[PDB]
Order: C-alpha cells, then structure tokens, then sequence
C-alpha cells in the first residue's frame, strides 16, 4: 500500500471472500439384531450397543476428512487444505523425514499447528522408517512414539487421498454445530424388523460442519 | 411466463465461434455442474447453460438460475463458455466445469433482439407489440440476428 | 434518436443528455423503460423517446420519478440517453434503453441549490459534496417541478 | 497524434481508437467516465497506478468504482478508451468517452495476452479459483505506468 | 549476531535434506526441531529471496 | 385370473424377474416360488420380494434368503429367469418356474454400480469374492424395482 515516498500511490485494496452453504445433514450408522441371538450369546446387547456407537463415530469421521461437497455433505478437511508445494520436499532417505520437513514449513508462515492429520499408511510408515539399515528418525534412539511428537498429537485416518499430511489446528479451523446430540433409537416395527424377528438399533445424530477460510491448513505431498 | 424449454437451448447445440479471446480456461476449478434445474428439462438434463444468470450455491456447486423480468443489476461477470453451442445456450453436465468470463462475443440466432422477456436464458423475443420487461445487458434492438455480447 | 427541449413535464424535458472525465471504461448494463412485467405477453416493442427524471423499483426498469431515494450509485436518478443502434423509448412503448445518471437535469420548487447527486429527498440538493460523474452546479430554481438546466 | 489515431497531453490513460473510427454497440458519442475529473474512489494501487476497478453507474454510464469489495455483477470488460483534455497536459475537461468493445489498445498484465479481467488490487490480472475467471478483450502492447494503454 | 533470517522456500528445502546416513543437516538428531541451526532461532522474512541466509 | 399370459417378467412379479432376459414354456427347473404372496395378489404377479440369489427349502421350492446380519446362505445359487414356464393363465408363485444360474437380475439396494448378494429381510450388503458370494464383477443398479444387470 506504498506510500508517495516511492513515489507510488497508497492502495485502496477491498478483501473478498466467497460463500458457501451448508444446510443440515444426518449422518448415521445402525446394528441389526435378534433376540433370540441377544439373549444365548449373552454380552452381546451391551456389545452391540459399544459397536453401534463406535460404528457412528466413525462414519462421522469418513465424511470429515475424505470427500468433495456435494450436496448431500457439509465442510470436510480434505477441501479446505491449501495445495502442496513440491519446494519444500527435498532428497530424503527416510519416510520421518519428510513428515518433520511438512510441519515445520506452516509455522514459517504464521499459520496455526496444533494436530497432524495423516493418511494412515503414511502416518505408519512414518513411524516405521528406517536409516537404510533402521533406526526411526522421527522417534528416538532407543524409544517408539506414536502418540505425541514435537509436543503435537498424530491422528492416523483412513479417506483422506493417498500419501498425504496435513498441518492445522482443528478448534480454528473447523467449528461443529449441533442441532440434536447423539441419541439410539430402537424400533421393533421397520422395514427390516417386519421381515424376520429382529430388531433395528438406529444411533443418529444431525450434524452440521463449517470450514472457516482456506488459511491456517496447509498439506504437502512427498518429493519426487 | 418463464420456465425453461428445449429446442436447443437444454444440451449444448452445433459449434459456432462464442469466443473473442482465445478459447478455453481452467479457471474456477473445483466447482461442479448440477445434474438437472428448474423448469421443465428437456431433450437432455444440464444443470447448466451458456449465458444467463448463474450462482454458486451449497459450496463447491454451481447451477442455473432465473433473473426473470428483472434484474441482472447484479448480473454475473463470469459465464459459463459457449463453445459447441448453436444458440449460445447448453453446456454438457457433469465434472468441473470450464469457465470462460465476459469480453466476449456471443450468437443467438432466432427472432427478436434485445426485447420482451426471456423464454429460456440467451433467448431473447419480439414481435414489436406489447410492453414487456427486458433485462440483461445485450445490444442492438435494430438488426435482428445480431452478435450481442455479454 | 429523439431528445425533447422541453421543461413542461417532469418525465419529458432534457437539456444535459450527456456529460466530461478521463479513465474509468469497463462494465455494461442496461434496462427497460416505462413500467414491465405486464400480463403473460412475451413480446416487447419500440417507441418514441422520452428523457426525463426516473427511477428504478430496483431491477432493470425505470419508469416515472415521483420521489429519490438512496445516497449510493445510480439512485433514483436515471436519465435516458439516445443512441444509434436503438430505436430510444420512454415512458410509453418502452424498449430496450441504455440510462445514464448524474450530471443532468434536475428538478427544483424553489427547496435547495446546486448538485445533481442522489439523495434521499425528490427535490435534488447537495449533501454529497464533489464530482462523482456531476459537473453541474445550478445556483437558480424554478416553482413547480420544473426541470433546471446543469 | 492529439486526437485520432492516439491521444497525448494525458496523464491517466494514453493512445485509443487506433483502428479509426467509432465502432462500439449502443454507442451515440458517449459520456464521462471519471477519475481525472475525480471519480467516487478507486480501488487498488500496490505500485503508481491509476488503472483500479471500475462500476457500471446502471447503465451505459460508466465511472470508476462506486461499489465496495469485488463481487459479480453483470456487463463485458470493454476496451479502455481515453480521449485527451482540452487543457494542455493536464488531466480533466476530457472528452465524451465511447467505450468500445473491442477497439485498439490496451495493456495486458493477467496471464493471456487476449483474456484479462479487472480486479481490486489494481491493473489487470488472471482469475481465481473461487470467484470470476479470466476472459478479456486485452490487446496488443505491454506498458506498467500512470501514464498506460501503450 | 545471535539469529538466522531466511527466506520461507529456502528454509523449508534446507531443512527437508537428510544425509543418506540418516542425520539432519542443521543439528544432528532425529527429532522434530521448530528449526534451529548453530542453537540458534530462525526469523522467517520473504523479501530475503532463494538462496539466501543472512545472519545478523 | 387368466391374465399375464405371453411372455412378461416386466408386469408378471412385484418387481422385475428380468427385462432383457428370456425364458420358453421350456422347463429346466420345475421348482416353484415359495416367495411372494398371492391370495391378496393378481394371478399375474407372483409378488416377488427377490428374483437374484436363492436357497432351498425342505421339499423342492425355491425362495429368498432371509438371513440376518450373522447369518448368509452357502451355495445353491440360482437367479430366476422365469417368463411364463409352462402355465395358462400367467404365473404365479406355487406354480411352476424355470431357474438357471446365471441369469438375471441380481437385486441390490446399497447404493449400486457395485456387486450385491442377497440376505433380503430389507438387508442389502455387498459382494466380495472371499468374504460374501463371487458374482463375477457386475454392476447392480440401487433400489430395488429396477436393476440393469451387466
């Protein structure tokens, strides 16, 4: 915005934005069981419940990181990362290397870290790594890490295109409202139910997600 | 009046040259075409169409929409190309669209210019009687079958 | 074209049609005149021109000035300007106009002195100081909605 | 040469209507556009400058910018003609600008040679992938200045 | 002199070479580093163009 | 009833035992459907649920699998081809019907262009090739009412 000092005129610059929509969505997973199953197997109505759970929270997570809005979808992280730059991969002889080179790259910028979210192939693979003969060169010298390295958190997610890492801090990035928390549902009378003798275990939630800018998430692809 | 019609105007047509500037840009990459819009589709559902008012909506989608009697004030200033189409209106569904942007020269070819109301988009019909609301931003109401540009 | 030289009237009158600057070429709109959207017709027409004060309804027509509004852009100070590949139309048989705005005609009572500008009061006095496109500067007023000279 | 075939004794804009002769659609002998005469602001500048975004005044009036931020509103990337002051060097008291479509000549700074649009940031420039795409009417020549269009 | 000040690109390619002994080039570990060399900060400037390290 | 007589798959059933497929008065199989109801259904329909993968019954009937989300039919893996087989009045289940095993179609919900097994109690999951039954790689429409079989 160069002052008339070089002789330059000042800029007047208007920053712009582009909209995006996000109506309501459900997402859900469901258990389908029998009684007769539930009462000989015996656990099974309390393990079933723990699965149909478990099996929401990660088809919750399927969607958040891996696809394309469509429609149907809300903001999902793979979109709102910024493109790979190739400049900052370089020769490497170690699969940890890389992933310390891309962490490193957002702070030089004055972005927000807080969380790595990597392919799970690559996160592995990442901790796995070897010298040429082992030894890792992202975990120490005598010690595995898998939980936190460089004072951050690795989530290793599957769905998130092939041989990828993201830096980012999530609680910027994203923001979840809730129209109704999670719930089960169980219905003895429903399209499957009538069939045969079972019952339907339906554990749902109506979501939305918003994807803040395209700033402060950054992903870097691997060297040539 | 004004709900979408066929005719060579939903699916994209023969080839004319549309295009002053050179053709083709990868420009606005990452925004995909709706199966389908409003209004009767037919011979071919396109959710888009070369010229006419557009909009972005439910994020990284694109589609037709209706400037009807008026209004086109806040128009658009990128259009969706009108390559491979007779009367500049139809372009294929499906996958991340190819813009094009305004400073270009289009054909509409059929009776009026620049008169009466819109009976698909890049139409334009007259018979020089009655007082009909016109919109957009095209030329020349003297030479019908005029190269109008938006 | 036709340009009345008149000042009996307040939709018919003219005397600055057109009016001096350097730089600021880009961006294209026009607009029907008189009042649109009338029946289920399809067709528009030509006229006999008709410069005067109007105002838009928001969209692309503009018909008889009753009031302005707006502090911003156009406003509801719209003036029409003949040109060669149109037929030109006002109020009565409207067609395809290209308007202009500000640094025309305006209409005093003997209520305020100088600026075409737009504003929110009919009768057109300043509140918005400098140039914008208005090189006018009436220092003269006249009773009864009769159209000064810039 | 002063007038025809170039215009000089400018110093916002340079050379137009190097083709001869008028041409532009909806054309009488235009009117100002304005920011040498002071326009309603200009947007941009990141260097010396005086080539920013310009508006539509809603209609063929046309001025430097009059509306914030950068946001889709119809109209074609004209051409930018300037027509030389009737002072000796000095800008202002310039001539009623037609705003050809397609005329002689402009600089070209997007990426194209023939395709470029107008942005806030000032001079021209290639698209975005999330708003507007790059599609012009840019011609021959290349020159970076206050001085510009040669 | 007491901090490097480089340019963003040339940085992240510098710190991004591993010998093919398994040592990174500006402190020899195998850890994570915000980015050090000679213990020392770096300050990340971008009119310092490729190719150069200033230190000061 | 008499009616449903010729050669109908596409009114005979509740949903399609096939549409491009074919079969004579000729028996290969002269096992009936113990799926679908009649006694609240035309002589027509048979009232077919699923025509694809089948698993036998004490006595020589054939039906659907109902089969839970633990539970799967091993072999006998037959689709229904049946046109009218060998009947005078349309066929109807309880009245002969001609198999094969590799006819068509093979019904599938999910959300299709994939393989599909059956376990229809309203349960649809897909095909593998060492977890659930080999289909041989085919596309398998979604919804079931219609289904192109490759």
């Amino acid at each position: 915005a160069l002052p008339v000092y070089d002789k330059d005129v000042d800029a007047k610059a208007f920053v712009i934005s582009k909209r995006g929509q996000v109506p309501d969505q459900v997402i859900e997973g469901d258990r389908i069981q029998v009684p007769t199953f539930e009462i000989v197997s015996y656990p099974q109505v309390r393990f079933s419940q723990v699965k149909e759970r478990r099996f929401n929270v990660i088809d919750r997570a399927q969607q958040r990181a891996k696809a394309d809005i469509m429609a149907v979808e809300d903001a999902e992280i793979f979109s709102l990362l910024e493109g790979a730059a190739t400049a900052v991969n370089a020769v490497t002889i170690s699969s940890g290397g890389l992933q310390r080179a891309a962490l490193t790259k957002a702070f030089q910028e004055v972005e927000k870290h807080d969380l790595v979210v990597t392919k799970i192939v690559m996160n592995a693979s990442a901790f796995a790594d070897i010298r040429a003969w082992g030894q890792n060169e992202f975990d120490p010298v005598t010690q595995h890490e898998v939980l936190q390295t460089g004072l951050f958190g690795h989530i290793w997610t599957a769905d998130i295109l092939i041989s990828k890492k993201v830096p980012q801090n999530t609680v910027y990035v994203l923001a979840d409202p809730e129209f109704v928390g999670v719930m089960p549902i169980r219905q003895d009378i429903q399209v499957i139910p009538a069939d045969k003798p079972e019952e339907l275990r339906l554990g749902w939630v109506i979501y939305e997600e918003l994807g803040l800018a395209v700033v402060n998430s950054l992903a870097i692809a691997k060297i040539s | 009046p004004y709900v979408r019609l066929g005719y060579e105007g939903i699916l994209n047509g023969a080839h004319d040259i549309d295009v002053a500037g050179l053709n083709g840009v990868e420009q606005l990459a990452g925004k995909f075409a709706t199966i389908g819009a409003n209004g009767v589709k037919l011979a071919g559902d396109n959710g888009t169409n070369a010229v006419g008012l557009f909009r972005e909506d439910l994020g990284d989608m694109v589609n037709a929409s209706e400037k009807a009697s008026f209004y086109f004030r806040g128009g658009e200033y990128y259009v969706n190309i009108s390559r491979t189409s007779l009367t500049a209106a139809g372009i294929a569904a499906g996958d991340e669209i190819t813009c094009d942007a305004d400073g270009k020269m289009i054909k509409f070819t059929g009776t009026g210019k620049a008169l009466g109301v819109v009976t698909h988009v890049g139409e334009y019909r007259a018979g020089n009687m009655y007082e009909k609301a016109t919109q957009g931003v095209t030329d020349t109401d003297t030479f019908i079958g005029f190269i109008m540009y938006v």
